[PDB]
């Protein structure tokens, strides 16, 4: 089935058209929408096919207050993603009040995309944690969609927000999110800012304009994420198929990124394999463990050097993990697309449930509770008051990431057996 | 020297006690004297009989096997015994 | 297994510098660690393996009132050594301090590389004596690194320091050095600075910049001593395999030096081996005897020659030992690389245990003897005072080198089968 992306608030939205760009020259699409003339590919799921080959991305662009908004509007693709559906606080109450009153509008091009569409399989969000409009909004949306569209499942390419700590209630909003994304997400992407900027620092000189540079990256992992989808293939040609690996217990739903080309700019797979075990490519910044891995290399890969690869990363063991779960790693392969250069033709990428990733989920816990005790910013605004005048959904959503943090260091032990 | 027999069915007796005697020290780092010190004595002056019997058979003239003699012969440390 | 090379205070730190730069030429390897495209040799002891060819060296690199590793930093080789593992007075005491507050990150920093290979053999550390920062940090990692791996050897390329006598406390920090040395270090190369500028008066005009050049001298030694580990070959194919043979008893473990072609910028085995025994080669500054001495030759050495080449030195006996152990001389040769120069097709060096370098302790003991009466330069500084009131560990020293000082005399006599 189709898979709709409602891509929202700036930072998502800066990211989902970076997205849909990338698979525009990658797939044989222009910037009016139609296919081009040079132009074997599986684009029924990500594009919706017009009568005259105009290939429409199905995105949903959600806005908030748009002034910087209109910037998308007024680009060579405009025409490209013309669904027609762009609708008009730095709070997560804010963003979250203001979702609720637009709910039933923004729920209807919902429905026109789902009813257009011969079938609907899952909502990919552009989310961004802490984001001003984008948090609360989002949590907002990712709750209704659930009680609706229940068969559906869920992702989120959160970009989980890390700039060496500006939001002075960014832990407070991002301590909510989680506690909406743990309980209403089939499964999440995670990625970090910092993790992405000490790559920006390796790979290249760029340190002042992080966020333009660094939205490549993200987009490079983003397109690769899907390729398995958006190319033929014999095995996980469904969504479904490759996202059950990935998550092996439903708490435990956050999916960790590497590229094995830091620098894309032959490779034998033993090498492209080897490359994603090595801490310089992940991308995320007491024993700790994998719970499961996954791998898809990209191009005429040779297909003997795997046998030798996968007992070759084996004896390696650069990867150590003995989880509740299995975990064998699963190898995967796909065809490197014909537009785009064969320079580095071969290149991989790896999604991986990790259990490193709940430190990453403590830090922003552990700012909240020294700024809990403070109550330095308590926002006291009257919609953050009159919106939450208990506080208690910050207290429910600090034991819920609790569950979640003690979930995850009990899958470090040997019995997750027993409860978790 | 594989060809002729009697350096051969001796040198290799030389390694094969050897390995016996490796055994033995492999056994303990406490102090072993349950018997050890029985044949490891036995040992030392055995080892010391076979090893100066070649050192007398060593001393075609190829210059390898002569030659050889003289980095044990630059303390004679066996034949001076 | 592999070797963790624990280069530390800014003198060591400039010949780790220099050590691990002549092996990046030697071997095939670029300033960015990169596999060289111009490119037979086992760079698994050496060279840690990252998946893109990055020939990163296992070195722990550390730093204390850093100035030379600023510098380290700032060089085209500053990606080659990427294991991203380097960390923040002219007292052996002061230096010793410092390093106790610091020890479980900079030991933290050890573990990491020990976990990361497959396995570790040695410790080898580029240490400086009477080094300021250098001795007394060296000293106290020195003692720690026995007790955390009392199954592992430790060997100390120790530059033993001698300018013609500024340091006005040199001896005290030195005898201290080497009371650690002697009891918790497994083998130690001796250098002199001294023997070292005297060689570069010898070959060059150079006299003033002499630390600068002399680096040059101290790694051709270094790089050679481990040729025969870093190429494959019939035998020593493993650094213990090689230790056993150059230090018969365990407390004489220090090793003297010396190159055949001084300025290797055909020549026979016959000769390069005399040359050798002649004292301008050698670089290091009663009846007097070696205990064992070893040769390793690289170049276009013919074999048939090599034992007739040990049989003709047996004649000349330019070599003079008559020593409690029963180690005679042995031929060895190990593989010239391509690429680099191949000037002095035949080049050697020697490494051997010999009764003279008493003298050199002894020299130092004679400032230090001379320096105790007067109490010149006790430091009564606070450090010196609080750590060491009795100051009895420079007495505790002085007798365990005294003991030192007599068993190498002992071994020179006929009975050395009795308690040295
Ligand atoms: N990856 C990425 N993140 C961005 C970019 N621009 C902003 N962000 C993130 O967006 C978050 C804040 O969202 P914000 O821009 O305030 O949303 P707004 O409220 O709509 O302005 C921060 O956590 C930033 O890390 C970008 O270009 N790339
Ligand atoms: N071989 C060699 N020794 C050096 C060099 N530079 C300094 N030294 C030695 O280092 C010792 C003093 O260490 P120092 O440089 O004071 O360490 P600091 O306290 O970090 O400055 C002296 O004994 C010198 O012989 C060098 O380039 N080569």
């Amino acid at each position: 089935r189709e898979i709709i992306t409602l891509q929202l608030g700036q930072c998502g939205n800066q990211i989902g058209f970076e997205f849909w760009k990338q698979l525009c020259a990658e797939h044989g699409i222009s910037p009016e929408g139609i296919v081009e003339e040079f132009a074997t590919d599986r684009k029924d799921v990500f594009f919706y096919q017009a009568d005259d080959e105009h290939y429409i991305p199905r995105a949903v662009l959600l806005d908030l207050e748009p002034r910087v908004i209109h910037s998308i509007l007024n680009s060579p693709y405009a025409k490209l993603y013309n669904p027609e559906n762009i609708y008009l606080g730095n709070n997560w109450a804010s963003g979250f009040s203001q979702g609720e009153k637009i709910h039933e509008d923004i729920f209807d091009i919902i429905d026109r995309e789902a009813d257009g569409s011969d079938s609907l399989e899952g909502f990919v969000l552009c989310h961004s944690i802490a984001g001003g409009t984008g948090s609360g909004l989002g949590s907002y949306l990712l709750e209704r969609l659930n009680d609706r569209y229940p068969k559906k499942l869920v992702q989120t390419y959160s970009v989980f927000p890390n700039q060496d700590e500006d939001v002075v209630v960014q832990p407070y909003n991002s301590l909510l999110t989680l506690k909406r994304l743990t309980q209403n997400a089939d499964c999440v992407v995670v990625l970090d800012n910092t993790a992405l900027n000490r790559i920006a620092t390796d790979r290249l000189h760029i340190q002042n304009p992080s966020f333009s540079q660094i939205n490549q990256l993200v987009s490079t992992i983003m397109s690769a994420s899907t390729t398995t989808l958006r190319y033929p293939g014999y095995m996980n040609n469904d969504l479904i198929g490759l996202i059950a690996s990935l998550i092996p217990t439903p708490r435990l739903h956050f999916l960790m990124t590497g590229y094995t080309p830091l620098t894309t700019d032959k490779t034998t797979v033993l090498d492209v394999m080897r490359r994603l075990l090595q801490p310089k490519n992940v991308m995320v910044s007491t024993n700790h463990c994998y719970i499961a891995i996954l791998n898809i290399i990209q191009g005429e890969v040779d297909p003997t050097q795997v046998h030798k690869s996968l007992q070759r990363i084996r004896e390696r063991k650069l990867a150590n993990f003995i989880p509740w779960g299995p975990a064998s790693i699963q190898v995967a392969l796909s065809r490197k697309s014909p537009y785009l250069p064969s320079a580095h033709r071969v290149s991989g990428l790896m999604m991986a449930n990790h259990t490193s990733i709940s430190s990453l989920f403590e830090r922003t816990c552990r700012q909240y509770d020294k700024l809990r005790k403070r109550e330095a910013f308590l926002e006291q605004f009257r919609k953050e008051d009159m919106f939450k005048d208990n506080f208690d959904e910050m207290d429910t959503s600090r034991e819920i990431v609790q569950q979640l943090i003690d979930e995850y260091h009990a899958a470090t032990r040997p019995d997750y057996i027993s409860w978790g | 020297f594989i060809l002729l027999k009697p350096v051969f069915h001796c040198l290799n007796e030389i390694l094969d006690l050897c390995h016996s005697f490796c055994s033995l020290v492999s056994q303990n780092l406490g102090p072993l004297d349950e018997r050890g010190a029985a044949q490891l004595s036995i040992l030392v002056k055995g080892f010391s009989r076979q090893s100066s019997l070649l050192f007398k058979i060593l001393s075609h003239q190829i210059n390898s096997d002569l030659a050889q003699l003289l980095l044990r012969l630059d303390y004679n440390k066996y034949y001076t015994q």
